[PDB]
């Protein structure tokens, strides 16, 4: 607990200064969601967190992700879920330091349309993501990929591609993918636009130390 | 305490002869640190330390040189630039005292280097890590590293992994690795 | 987006590469580490387990148990409300308390 | 040897232009007859 | 019990508007099965039941 | 005297012990491949000349 850095699990405070009550649970919830009207956009920053406490975070954010959905289409706006650099949290063998994780991802993958809660995963190496989450996939678009491995990975998951579209995949120019899916008429070949805007003494420090 | 080789530790001091006091703790810093602003090459030796209690030495000094990086890059993130001093961590025959098969003794090691392996990147410290035997160590370490070079390989139980990480690997270029003349990477 | 309708968009990122391209008709919490709010105690059961709990003593499923059913018992004491409470059940309670309770566990005379 | 016969087999890796640019990824399909150089 | 959608099977009530009972199990199958000859395609149809008490609907049919 | 009928869109979803009870099949075109290969295994006199054709299949061909 006296670690400095992880107080912010322990014992949270608001702009007034109280310790966090119950009542403002769903305002926590809602610090996600927000308003159903003027739909918004949240950035977790996940550099700070700590390494070893960094699965447990994931878990419990898909819970709440989940179960929000589950409880408002009961009775009856859809959310998603972008992994960025996803092998890192979803190994496809591991121990328990990523499991916890694991287990809260692959089962919306058997079945969440239904709450209108959608993944989307990007992974530079895509041979050492588990086996579960791709099958799960409808979609697949692909850019350049070099290494000799994923060529055959990635040529079994997909069969519509034919036996030669996979040699075209090192040949990839700068902003060129490959789709292929249910969504398109046929198996096609695109460019991408650039986008706008890109994304991208020691005693003083003792004293605070 | 009788080994008079472990009484530097328990008995530094400077030439005065005066015993440590918590008042003043920057000395420690600034040896590994050197200097402010003047590039500064220092060297540790760790040959005549007893081989049996190396990790913690070496836990403890990664520990110090990561804080100090972080808080001066916090002060920086207050000042809104990045840590213009920064370090490098040259670790030779690591697979020794960082291995795939380690005991409790070597444990309380390994994770602080890890530390600096998978975070250390935002705050300015980096690592360079050279091998032997590639497979012999923890793949988690080595799995990080971006950049590689490699030299010639006539074993081949040591051969068929790296062929697995790097990325732009070719079919072709690849089986040259065993058949490379001295003095060629 | 509608950027050159109801839709929400949650972003994991490692790397912190996203900020710029949002930064223009749709709110922005741009969240970070120190903004966040987070409790301890709305976490299930083997996260619960996973935190502090590790496995090297050998016994230690004695303390499993005496630790599951403890923070119930915390949590009945403040829950005078709810009756037939157990642990997964994510309501308020506090952790020092049960630090204290099982401290008399070595206070035992 | 049955006169000399030496073959040589490549992979492409990209293109260079006259003025000097270098863009990887390539499209492109070199006809029979054509020259071979040696990297200056 | 407030649902508007789940009362007709709460509150069954006939052509006379007589309460409900045990007297008379037998007419409520006559529905299903229909005729006994001539017999005619009844029809289901689940678009207005909510869906939330449908897994509990279909199985006592 | 009871008897079923089942209609799917997408068959290997759903519990196969509901499915391995029919004895007759009827199929229409079919293309994604998880969906495919599993239906092959199922129906009894299947041969690779005719299931080659199954992709391929135009609308209204069963």
């Amino acid at each position: 607990l006296a670690d400095p850095r992880l107080q912010f699990l322990f014992y949270p405070k608001k702009e007034d200064g109280e310790d966090l009550a119950t009542g403002d649970f769903a305002d926590v919830v809602r610090q996600f969601v927000g308003y159903m009207t003027k739909s918004n956009v949240s950035i977790i920053d996940l550099s700070g967190i700590p390494f070893e406490v960094l699965s447990i975070v994931v878990s419990l954010i898909s819970r709440m992700i989940f179960d929000f959905g589950f409880h408002y289409s009961k009775n009856r706006v859809p959310i998603l879920v972008v992994c960025e650099e996803a092998h890192n949290y979803l190994p496809r063998s591991g121990g328990a330091a990523y499991d916890a994780s694991r287990k809260s991802i692959e089962r919306i993958a058997k079945e969440g349309r239904k709450y209108g809660v959608t993944l989307m995963v990007v992974s530079q190496r895509p041979s050492e993501v588990s086996e579960t989450i791709f099958s799960q996939c409808s979609n697949f678009i692909s850019l350049r990929l070099t290494n000799a491995v994923d060529q055959t990975y990635v040529k079994s998951l997909l069969p519509d591609l034919s036996a030669g579209l996979g040699d075209l995949l090192p040949n990839l120019a700068q902003g060129e993918f490959l789709i292929v899916g249910d969504a398109p008429l046929m198996p096609t070949v695109g460019h991408f636009a650039l986008p706008v805007p890109e994304p991208h003494d020691f005693d003083s420090v003792i004293d605070r130390w | 305490l009788a080994d008079p080789r472990l009484q530097f530790l328990f008995y530094p001091k400077k030439e005065d002869g005066e015993d440590l006091a918590t008042g003043d703790f920057a000395d420690v810093v600034r040896q590994f640190v050197g200097y402010m602003t003047k590039s500064n090459v220092s060297i540790i030796d760790l040959s005549g330390i007893p081989f049996e209690v190396l990790s913690i030495v070496v836990s403890l000094i990664s520990r110090m040189i990561f804080d100090f990086g972080f808080h001066y890059s916090k002060n920086r993130h207050v000042g809104g630039a990045v840590s213009d001093v920064p370090i490098l961590v040259v670790c030779e025959e690591a697979h020794n005292y960082l291995p795939r098969s380690g005991g409790a003794a070597y444990d309380a090691s390994r994770k602080s280097i890890e530390r600096i392996a998978k975070e250390g990147r935002k705050y300015g410290v980096t690592l360079m890590v050279v091998s032997q035997r590639p497979s012999e160590v923890s793949e988690t370490i080595f799995s990080q590293c971006s950049n590689f070079i490699s030299l010639r390989l006539t074993n081949a139980v040591d051969q068929t992994y790296v062929k697995s990480l790097l990325p732009d690997l070719s079919a072709g270029l690849g089986d040259l690795l065993p058949n490379l003349a001295q003095g060629e990477f | 987006v509608g950027i050159e309708k109801n839709s929400h968009i949650v972003i994991f990122d490692i790397h912190a590469e996203y900020a710029a391209a949002f930064n223009l008709a749709f709110t922005l919490n741009l969240l970070g580490v120190d903004n966040l709010r987070l409790p301890y105690w709305l976490m299930n059961a083997q996260e619960l387990e996973q935190i502090f709990i590790e496995s090297n003593e050998h016994n230690s499923h004695n303390q499993i148990s005496q630790f599951r059913h403890a923070v119930v018992r915390n949590k009945c004491k403040h829950n005078p409300t709810l009756t037939n409470l157990s642990f997964d059940t994510p309501v308020y309670f506090s952790i020092d308390e049960v630090v204290t309770y099982l401290e008399n566990m070595n206070n035992e005379v | 040897h049955v006169n000399f016969r030496f073959q040589i087999d490549t992979q492409p890796i990209g293109t260079l232009s006259e003025d000097g640019e270098f863009s990887r990824g390539s499209h492109s399909l070199p006809v029979p007859t054509e020259y071979a150089y040696v990297t200056p």
